[PDB]
């Protein structure tokens, strides 16, 4: 999935 | 009033009105009743959350709301201001109010905020107006929810949006404790099963799920995302969920695979479940999908069960190419050179049902279907030839001394390279 | 006049118009010439490419051809046929001229017929007409090519159009002894090097087959073509590719991206050839393109970046600078696991930290068209890198990944020789  | 469709929720390219009008037209074809819109990487949903939309922008998001009226699919607009705002600070709260009020405007009553995939803590201001994180996020929440008029439907994804992603544990958890005790039961909460991508979704996961949240939670479910992984497609049934499920939930919204014309078998699957319970046979619903979706492409029913079954699940290799696996599996172990040249044979040809399939894929009428599966098929091809190729040799070679170059026979460039020096 | 250009050559989803036109202000702003028409799997142009055009598709084409005149960008439609033909029957050679003819009053004057990968074997019914492959291809070449007034462009590809793929080897092969003696003076033969992907393109390799095709062939340069590998993307400079060959050649024609917006390094460094150092190519290059990423305008991605970029998807049989390092870097550290190793495990994780950098600026940049065509790649190798940055810290203090191409490919012993 993600994050920054 | 229960929510049963498609999210557009990956990362990646998101698709074109042309490919959501054709979607709005298969989702009522099919009886499902709702479009979430939240794709990561239409720069406005997410990345630049405050900023309006242009005037060439409103002209295109209106026809799309207009065509989800036309086919009465409901079309929720998300937005995602996670990573980036100040909770505490008004403005920041006036800027998202006035987003929600210029798609309002479009044509649009249904909405949501998603506060998936960011960092757990909040900034210097924030840490005084509130107490936790989770207090944070309600604040806003239920602030918009009144402000639109405590809309027909609005959903809240969490930070903590599935089991693993809950700390320490599911039941055991301030976030979620907070969530369910302190948010309007007006609100919708979406959780995406005990994983992010879930196997299964057990009916006690969700009852577990449900007493922590104070609600029937709406599923995001990402059994058919294909947006973590370059090579992987998935073409299967809806399988690991119960029918049992339809009366503990307010619905599921599936966020399916990026290519949008390889969404057939995910979105029609999905259809006859919701159908069942409003039990199931996931190995029949895609017969019923694979024939029907036959009539939109030259190749066979039998093609396109061989390439389900080569793009399966994300779990699960389909019938076809598990047994192709364990074929090659044993040929390469028992390399006595009885039996094994009987099974070369075997699998030479069914490998050549893999270049058939390809072949008469390309040949086929239907070019956008081609198009968003290329790259897909091509790859299954190529390698099943390698392999094809590498028992050939395998067979030749108590005949034989000849050891086993373009480019495509060492593969995956850079990325390919790390990722085999890994344990 | 030698041509040099682009060509839509690759098999995949084909570029759209307004891509290609783009493409032709593109080639025309860096003073490049033509473009060659031959997306293998763009319907009407190889699969059934007996039909013509609808009504629409007339509208579309002729925009296009129009468009390619504005920018003074020559327009060459191609056709492969070889599939399929009965070279005998002329309800098909016919078929050829009627379908050529068509796009003729789209406004076009140049043409190409494609003989790439195809069988050597013919039907029946040709066995007898016609002597060998090679003198069959060339029968309808010719009639063609006259029956269209003998064109000022017009280009043959070959059916061995390598020197890997000639018989046994390409100064003494039948076929191509065939060609250059009894194919036209006025026709031009493309060509892809030694390999259908020249890591090199040598010059005495070009003396070797112009001899026995009696022409300076057109090259058709795969060096960037990336349809053959999912997980391959090319933005390196072009290479291996001595200025001494123009001379030596009609023309050179790059095959490069399927993704349209990632050809940007492949056709400027092109360009800048045509008139050489690969790394001086890549600075002007690179350094042109930073241009074209912005972020985009509000009412409430560096130089180094797309250096990383392309180090990180840069040739086929090379990889960039950066690349490299960081590849030999973490071998080094796999092998290791005084205390010299955590001084360079440090600077390693601040190396990964600029793939995951690189990845979070080009998702902001206005420019989301560039974005979307090269997502897929950037978030791979970000993904892997993160997990390398881990694994290496799992020294310090995705089990069907690939599906089921990637767990059939890990059995085959031959992967990792290029590691
Ligand atoms: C997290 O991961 C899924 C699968 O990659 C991604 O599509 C999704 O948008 C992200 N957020 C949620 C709630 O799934
Ligand atoms: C052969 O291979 C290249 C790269 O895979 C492909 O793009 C090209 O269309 C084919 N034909 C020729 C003449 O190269």
């Amino acid at each position: 999935t993600l994050s920054p | 009033h229960f929510l049963c469709g498609v999210v557009e929720g990956f990362y990646g390219r998101p698709w074109v009105m042309e490919q959501r009008k054709e979607l709005f037209r298969r989702l009522q074809k099919w009886e499902l009743n709702t479009y979430l819109y939240a794709p990561k990487d239409d720069y406005k949903h997410r990345m630049f959350w405050r900023e309006m939309y242009s005037v060439e922008e409103a002209e295109q998001l209106m026809t799309l709301i207009s065509a989800a009226r036309e086919y009465e699919i409901e079309f929720i607009y998300a937005i995602s201001p996670g990573l980036d705002i100040t909770f505490s600070n008004p403005k920041e709260v006036s800027t998202l109010k006035r987003k929600l009020d210029q798609v309002s405007q479009f044509g649009c009553r249904s909405f949501a905020l998603l506060f998936d995939n960011i960092d757990h803590n909040m900034c210097a201001a924030d840490k005084e107006v509130f107490s936790s994180f989770a207090h944070a996020q309600v604040s806003i929440t239920n602030e918009i929810y009144q402000y639109l008029g405590e809309p027909e439907t609005f959903l809240f994804c969490p930070t903590e949006y599935c089991g693993t992603f809950c700390y320490p544990n599911v039941s055991q958890s301030p976030y979620l404790r907070t969530v369910g005790e302190k948010l309007l039961p007006g609100i919708e909460v979406l959780w995406t099963g005990p994983k992010v991508v879930s196997k299964e979704i057990p009916v006690e996961s969700i009852e577990e799920v449900s007493k922590i949240i104070k609600r029937a939670p709406v599923i995001w479910d990402n059994i058919h995302a294909n947006d973590y992984d370059q090579k992987r497609l998935f073409l299967g049934p809806y399988k690991g969920r119960s029918t049992e499920l339809i009366p503990r939930l307010k619905g599921v919204l599936t966020n399916p695979n990026c290519e949008f014309e390889a969404n057939y078998v995910a979105i029609h699957t999905l259809a006859t479940w919701y159908k069942s319970n409003m039990l199931y046979s996931p190995q029949m619903a895609l017969k019923l999908a694979l024939t029907e979706w036959l009539q939109e492409f030259s190749v066979t029913l039998e093609d396109l069960q061989l390439l389900a079954d080569l793009f399966y699940l994300p779990y699960e290799h389909g019938p076809k190419g598990a047994q192709m696996l364990r074929e090659f599996q044993w040929l390469r172990a028992n390399s006595s050179v009885e039996e094994w040249r009987s099974r070369a044979a075997k699998f030479e040809e069914m490998c050549g049902l893999v270049m058939g399939m390809f072949t008469r894929l390309s040949n086929c009428a239907n070019r956008t279907i081609l198009y968003d599966m290329y790259s897909y098929v091509w790859d299954i091809k190529s390698i099943m030839s390698m392999v094809k190729s590498f028992v050939q040799w395998l067979g030749c070679r108590s005949h034989s001394s000849a050891q086993f170059q373009e480019p495509w026979a060492f593969r995956g460039g850079l990325a390919g390279e790390f990722q085999r020096l890994l344990p």
